[PDB]
């Protein structure tokens, strides 16, 4: 209920996903669906109780601070499709537009 | 018409590898070379927690009289950016390791102390150049620890400004766990500034101040700011929350976006950490492991050792220096001689000849002699003109 | 295509007898494949020379009597959600199509130092996310109990290459059920050891709190063998528990008489269809026939374990598959002119229907003014769960009921019905949620299609559990059926 074109485009752009305003509508229900779904831990009485960040109870785990040669820039380059001089090629044309 | 304005200050922790990943912290000229599937952020790769950085950012908090968390657990700071492979940065939002600390200072006028509400740690950002309509991105810095400090906003001009990075710069720097020097970026700064005219509770626009550069800098675009929103207060203005890029050439602070909100960085808990738990016996063994700072470092040049208020400040301005001004005090160096020989003459000499390696230089047990030579041996100063700078980047003895 | 119904231990010992060389096992594997797999569809990438190769370098050494590893020379089939160094790991995704790792993940190291065989790569959900296997971007692998059916998800192609006998064993992992619904809708037996028992480096993350590695195999002696090659701590993963102790076949073959076992009421609650619920009360008999004590309890918070687990999961995702902008690796959108096209056209056009409804859900569920009413609901929801196990294990040793509520349904049956889809995660999530381990071994077939019997252990009990599965085993299985498909 009440989950509006405008969220969905702003949530969209919080995770840059393309979305178009085909799309927008058919998720805008489908969310709402969802959350509807999502609503049902609601009826969970959790007054008091602390949030479960990590389920088993370690404690205290530290790197000693020795360095480890890194890869060769062949390696760290050989999956990326643009490249150029040694790194990675992006676009970058700031104009409120595009971006 | 109070200027309110705070301080995000980063720190870059000099330790051998990088605060998630084993990759080293200093990499030579060659791009994407100083990496790993960590840095890289490879699908399935996990962060490795840097046993030291913890050890120097507890430290660096205590010298910031912070109250040390018990427990303490990183979170995700998620952003999309190039030079932000995960696209979250590992960092701290609740259980920043240091809250609720402070420095004291002194601004035109006495003492004023500035709190610091707290210090977390962080890792770096890759670096973006900006080449043609597109953009190189090398992960060599990716992953460096760096360690967050935010001032409280209580500073009040652009002139405290600098007098708090100065003395915030000069603590951290005694604790060796960084050089902060902002030429080398091991010690950034950002600006949050916002007027309120008295009497009532509402504040004019607030603005975000990037690209500040040297402690000088800051005070540059501080000051400027401080003006041109002293302007859109009176004039007219239009309330506002901004980000604004610091000129250098010019002066000015340019307008680069205007805040439609806050921004959501979805901080949560990093599951892939398990929490620390910062025990008593830990924080005795970094407690411990901390000199005198400079302020009860100067209070001790004072009264025992009665020495100027001008000469406290600037001997006490690095631990090097204080140290070789000590070293060089016991060898036989008459206090104030060797004060203002240090004072000037020799932090002239630093300066002019940018030799800042104050230690692979002339040292205590030579400098100390010069000095006598001049007490009584020989007589008086202007054999002094160039004894001092052969003796400085060359030999031992006069 | 002969030993490709032998069990890893039989085949083991088949090996060390010298009555069969590594090289001609492996040559069974692929005639299975081939064979097999058309119909199946369960295996993504191959790996055959370099398993060819691995094999001859193992003939020597069997030659040479020195046979070393706890699986030398056994064929191995892996989740394509686990990185496999040189060979490509795709996710099932469309946004990681043509991907090679260029490091090892830590359980394919062990398996390695162990000398077991890397057959290939198996098919899934994209990045996990589904109970059906249908959404891979590949292809849809079927139930080889049914070929109108799905092997369920994300880890279909597991459970079904093992269940279609192409190897003796295979990885899975498990978020909120995708290693133990898939094995029970293929009739197999699959295991999702406590959280903190295997590494996670190398597993490409969907919920970092919730996810797992754990074997699949047709037997539950197998699969206790395989888990003690992939267990132990790891410096590359801060969460993994450093617990010694990876003994899991010690207990095995031991009586249950006095076990005390819990069936949750809300196992058998509205969601479970009648015919799994008549098997597994048939089930609770067997046990009982066994010397086992069986009593109802409850685990009043159950109903909340899909919601919970949706809400944590796709949040968790919707950070996990953020590095996912085809920069450093990856789909790499070619009409993207800006830097925001970039990420936005890579991500949209890289990743799938469900994936993206994740993500969404995910995001959306951790932005600004949700954050409390939606995220930390969940999580506060989590100790409640988990609570309710810490409570049935203060008087009960293992916790029994179904695996899924219902048999596997049909491909193309709930592959436009998300909501439906979800409702098959019923009696898996909770032992995510709690982090404890839970294995799967058939205990029925409706319609020819195998129902699934689940025992959930404490923390690091996997023992325990592999004790009271094999005594149940011993009273039902399909061990013969595999052979007949
Ligand atoms: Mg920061």
């Amino acid at each position: 209920t009440k989950v509006t074109r405008e969220e969905v485009e702003h949530i969209a752009n919080l995770a840059r996903l393309q979305i178009s305003p085909e799309e927008t509508e058919e998720m805008a229900n489908t969310l709402e669906s969802i959350l509807d779904f999502a609503k049902q831990n609601d009826s969970a009485d959790t007054e008091g109780v602390e949030p479960t960040y990590h389920v088993l109870d370690l404690q205290n785990v530290l790197r000693e601070d020795k360095a480890i040669k890194g890869i060769p820039q062949e390696l760290a380059l050989k999956n990326a499709k643009e490249t150029e001089d040694g790194q990675f090629k992006v676009p970058t044309i700031m104009n409120e537009e595009d971006a | 018409f109070e200027t309110v304005i705070g301080l995000e200050v980063h720190v870059e922790l000099k330790t051998d590898s990088k605060m998630f990943s084993p990759s080293p912290a200093h990499f030579g000229a060659e791009p994407n070379s100083n990496t790993n599937v960590i840095d890289l952020a490879y699908p399935g790769v996990l962060p490795v927690v840097n046993k030291r950085a913890v050890d120097w950012a507890m430290r660096a908090a205590m010298a910031l009289n912070m109250e040390i968390a018990t427990e303490s657990k990183f979170d995700r700071k998620n952003y999309f950016y190039p030079d932000n492979p995960k696209a979250y940065q590992i960092s701290q939002f609740d259980q920043p390791i240091g809250e609720n600390g402070y420095i004291d200072i002194e601004v035109d006028g006495e003492t004023k102390r500035i709190g610091i509400t707290r210090l977390h740690m962080e890792e770096d950002a890759g670096k973006s150049t900006h080449k043609g309509e597109y953009s190189l991105v090398d992960l060599n810095r990716q992953g460096t620890p760096l360690i967050e400090i935010v001032s409280e906003p209580d500073i009040r001009s652009p002139k405290e400004a600098y007098a708090y990075l100065e003395k915030l710069r000069s603590i951290i720097q005694y604790t060796g766990v960084s050089d902060v020097k902002m030429e080398e970026g091991s010690l950034r700064c950002d600006a949050n500034i916002s007027l309120r005219p008295y009497g009532q509770e509402k504040f004019g626009t607030k603005a975000e101040l990037k690209n500040l550069n040297s402690f000088n800098y800051v005070r540059k675009g501080l000051e400027y700011e401080e003006k041109r929103q002293e302007e859109e207060l009176l004039n007219g203005g239009e309330i506002g929350q901004e980000t604004r890029r610091f000129d250098e050439s010019t002066g000015k602070t340019i307008l680069m976006r205007v805040k439609e909100g806050s921004d959501d960085y979805r901080y949560f808990p990093e599951p892939d950490i398990v929490p620390l738990y910062i025990d008593d016996a830990w924080k005795e063994r970094v407690r411990q492991t901390i000199p005198e700072l400079p302020d009860e470092r100067k209070a001790k040049y004072v009264n025992e050792l009665g020495l100027p208020a001008y000469d406290a400040h600037v001997l006490t301005l690095t631990k090097e220096m204080s140290d070789f001004f000590e070293s060089t005090i016991e060898h036989g160096a008459d206090v104030k001689l060797t004060s203002n020989w240090l004072m000037g003459g020799v932090n002239e000499y630093l300066n002019k000849n940018q030799v800042e390696l104050l230690d692979t230089k002339l040292t205590p047990e030579n400098l100390a002699g010069m000095i006598k030579l001049i007490e009584d041996g020989t007589m008086s100063s202007k054999i002094a003109k160039k004894v001092f700078p052969e003796l400085a980047a060359k030999g031992g003895n006069a | 295509m002969s030993i490709r119904y032998e069990s890893v231990e039989n085949l083991l010992t088949l090996i060390k007898d010298k009555k069969i060389k590594p090289s001609d096992v492996v040559k069974d594997i692929y005639d299975a494949i081939e064979e097999t797999d058309p119909t199946i569809k369960s295996f993504l990438a191959l790996d055959k020379e370099n398993a060819i190769k691995k094999a001859q370098e193992l003939d020597e050494l069997q030659a040479k009597d020195q046979m070393d590893g706890k699986l030398f020379g056994i064929p191995m089939g892996i989740k394509d959600n686990i990185i496999t160094n040189g060979l490509e790991t795709t996710c099932a995704s469309k946004m990681l199509e043509g991907f090679v790792p260029i490091y090892e993940s830590t359980v394919m190291e062990k398996l390695h130092k162990e000398n077991a065989v890397l057959i290939g790569k198996l098919n899934m959900d994209e990045f996990a996310m589904g109970g059906s296997t249908e959404t891979s971007y590949f292809k849809k692998t079927v139930n080889p109990f049914d070929h109108k059916a799905v092997p369920g998800g994300s880890s279909g192609g597991s459970a079904a290459a093992v269940a279609a006998g192409l190897v003796p064993l295979s990885l899975g992992s498990d978020t909120g059920g995708s290693i133990r619904q898939p094995a029970a809708y293929c009739g197999v037996v699959g295991m999702k050891p406590t959280y903190g028992r295997v590494s996670r480096f190398g597993l490409v993350a969907f919920a970092s709190s919730l996810d797992q590695i754990g074997p699949l195999t047709r037997n539950v002696k197998d699969n206790a063998i395989v888990l003690e090659a992939i267990s132990g701590a790891d410096v590359n993963d801060s969460t993994s528990a450093p617990v010694d102790d990876v003994d899991f076949t010690s207990e095995i073959g031991k009586d249950i008489k006095g076990l005390k076992v819990a069936l949750p009421k809300e196992y058998l609650g509205e969601g479970v269809a009648d015919d799994v619920k008549e098997a597994v009360q048939n089930a609770v008999e067997t046990l009982k026939s066994l010397g086992a004590v069986v009593e109802e309890v409850s685990l009043p918070n159950t109903k909340f374990g899909i919601p919970s687990y949706y809400v944590i999961a796709s949040s968790e995702a919707s950070s996990n598959l953020s590095r996912f902008d085809g920069i450093r690796y990856g789909y790499h959108s070619k009409e993207a002119h800006s830097l925001e096209e970039l990420y936005k056209m890579s991500r949209s056009e890289g990743f799938g229907k469900e994936v993206k409804r994740r993500i969404f859900l995910g995001t959306f569920a951790l932005s600004s003014g949700y954050y409390d009413a939606y995220y930390k609901k969940s999580q506060k929801v989590r100790t409640l769960i988990k609570n309710d196990f810490d409570k049935v294990f203060e008087n009960y040793d293992v916790v029994v009921g179904p695996t899924a509520p219902t048999t596997a349904f049909n491909l193309g049956e709930e592959i436009d019905d998300p909501l439906t889809m979800y409702a098959n995660d019923l009696l898996t999530t909770p032992v995510n949620l709690a982090g404890l381990p839970g294995i799967s071994v058939p205990c029925g077939q409706s319609n020819g299609r195998p129902i699934g019997l689940q025992f959930i252990g404490k923390p690091f009990d996997e023992k325990t559990l592999y004790r009271v599965a094999y005594q149940y085993e011993t009273q039902y299985n399909l061990h013969d059926v595999y052979e007949k498909l």
